[PDB]
């Protein structure tokens, strides 16, 4: 069960995020620039099984329903995107992995003098597993994060040895939407 | 064809100026308010009575006064200027479909020669300046008529890695994002090439900075790539800075520690006492509410300059030599760090600036050739 809460907006539009009971959170948002809201854990782990139930996933425009987090040593950001809005994020293709009833494509992207957990001006690679089509929502859903870790490792994408936050998030941008997500 | 023309944009680390490749592994400094393309040369004809020439000297730059065409290139950092004449040269880049570089192209353009002493304080490897302000001899207007495309340019300045300059219209890049680009008029000012937009109000966090009725004039916000930071007139500086510091002091964030002010910033901090979030340093969000009903967000990555390891300073600096509400001077000059990771469409034909802050998980440097 969760111990980490994330609620960031860039100030655009209206973003009403609720830190509900246990692992539950909701966001209703409109006319946004950009926000990320979620719950997960202060300390990520490559062996975690994330369970979540997204009782509402109702984006109008760009939005991502994703597990995401960081390592240091080295500094990596990673994403497991189970659903989205109007656009499906991609990047440099690396491979595909079957996990939890879905097929995901694996992508890398790179960020230069960009924000991170290490500062305002930092350099890092991002790793992505993005499902091929939107995962159905409304039922309990599993992300067996090891499957993703192993598949990334098999394609030369090694994570850092030390694990910082790991959250089941709602990211929204230039859009409106509602999300209601319960994590355990 | 008549296809738009793409160049990658480098943020030079030592200067914080932005350049684009020009020819021969030499580069020019993007200067959004600049009127000319100029560079040094090796050792082209046009009369100084000609419309071209007269237009090139129609708004004499600060230090400078006013038979072959003598033009008057200036350095955007120092303000030095110099006589030099016009010569045909080649701007080597690629055409674009909007998403990637397609084919190489040399665009015939007119530049002024400048003496080498004019390169002062510009980036290593730079031989001059790509003036972008709407005009005759600016780079976008010449690319337009040289390639038969719109007099329109697009910038996506990077924090690091190659960003994007597209001259001539065409589809917007990042079509997944830019379908929702917001738009604000380009306001005409007297005697002045430059790029001006209007903001009704500035917000710090959720609350309006008490600044007049109309001191954020019509066209009271200028864009420039000459500084990394934002310049504010007296009547905007104190109130914006005050609101920013009170909101800073209200943050579950670390308690920020003030450190030895580094010039020209008169407000710096130790980075180990600033938090970090997806916006960059955890300091208040500052939004310009622009004509058009859309806000220009600034977060930490825009509002704070990493001056040296351990210190970061608020990137609002006061204009010196200036009265409060001196109409001639803009109320806010927004700098390069306030435009990084914005897709900026400068549409001179329709008198509008498209702007879109790209999502926090990408940036201008994610453009390209799979």
């Amino acid at each position: 069960s969760t111990d980490y809460w994330q609620n960031w907006t860039d100030g655009g539009g209206i973003v009403n995020a609720v830190n509900g009971s246990g692992g539950n959170y909701s966001v209703n948002w409109s006319n946004t620039g950009n926000f990320v809201v979620g719950k997960g854990w202060t300390t990520g782990s490559p062996f975690r099984t994330i369970n979540y139930n997204a009782g509402v996933w109702a984006p109008n425009g760009n939005g991502y329903l994703t597990l995401y987090g960081w390592t240091r040593s080295p500094l990596i950001e990673y994403y497991v995107v189970d659903s989205w809005g109007t656009y499906r994020p991609t990047g440099t293709y690396k491979g595909t992995v079957k996990s939890d009833g879905g097929t995901y494509d694996i992508y890398t992207t790179t960020r230069y003098n960009a924000p991170s957990i290490d500062g305002d001006r930092t350099t890092f690679t991002q790793y992505w597993s993005v499902r091929q089509s939107k995962r159905p929502t409304g039922s309990n859903a599993t992300i067996t994060f090891t499957n993703h870790v192993n598949a990334w490792k098999s394609h030369g994408m090694n994570l850092g040895s030390n694990w910082a936050y790991q959250v089941m998030a709602t990211e929204g941008y230039q859009s409106s939407g509602s999300s209601n997500v319960t994590v355990w | 064809e008549g296809l738009p023309v793409l160049a990658p944009v480098t943020k030079d680390t030592a200067t914080s100026l932005y350049t684009i490749p020009f020819h021969d592994g030499a580069s020019l400094v993007l200067d959004v308010a600049g009127l000319l393309v100029w560079s040094t040369c090796e050792g082209a004809e046009i009369a100084c009575s000609s419309p071209t020439c007269l237009l090139a000297n129609a708004y004499p730059a600060p230090g400078c006064p006013a038979k072959p065409c003598t033009a008057y290139p200036s350095n955007p950092v120092t303000g030095a200027c110099a006589a030099g004449s016009l010569f045909h040269t080649r701007f080597a880049a690629n055409t674009t479909d909007g998403n990637k570089p397609v084919s190489e192209v040399n665009v015939r353009v007119l530049a002024a020669c400048a003496p080498s002493k004019l390169l002062a304080s510009l980036p290593r490897g730079s031989t001059g300046v790509a003036g972008l302000a709407g005009s005759g001899l600016a780079l976008p207007s010449q690319v337009a008529s040289a390639q038969k495309v719109p007099n329109k340019f697009l910038l996506c300045l990077p924090t690091g890695g190659p960003g994007v300059a597209i001259f001539g219209g065409g589809p917007l890049p990042w079509p997944q994002f830019t379908q929702s680009m917001d738009y604000t008029p380009l306001v005409a000012k007297g005697g002045s090439p430059a790029h001006y937009i209007s903001a009704r109000s500035i917000k710090v966090e959720n609350t309006r900075v008490p600044i007049s009725e109309r001191a954020l004039a019509t066209g009271g916000v200028m864009l420039s790539t000459r500084l990394p930071y934002v310049l504010l007139r007296r009547d905007v500086y104190r109130p914006l800075v005050d609101a920013f510091t009170k909101a800073l002091a209200a943050q579950g964030a670390p308690v920020a520690r003030a450190v030895k002010p580094v010039a020209p910033f008169e407000l710096c901090y130790d980075t180990k006492t600033l938090g970090n979030n997806p916006g960059g340093y955890w300091v208040p969000n500052v939004l310009l509410e622009l004509d058009g009903g859309s806000d220009w967000a600034m977060t930490g990555k825009n509002s704070m300059v990493d001056v040296k390891p351990g210190t970061a300073c608020v990137a609002f600096v006061e204009m010196k030599g200036v009265d409060a509400g001196d109409g001639s001077a803009p109320a806010v000059i927004l700098g390069g760090a306030q435009m990084e990771d914005f897709v900026l469409d400068f549409d001179m034909e329709k008198k509008r600036l498209g702007f879109l802050r790209l999502p926090h998980f990408t940036g201008c440097s994610s453009f390209n050739f799979a």
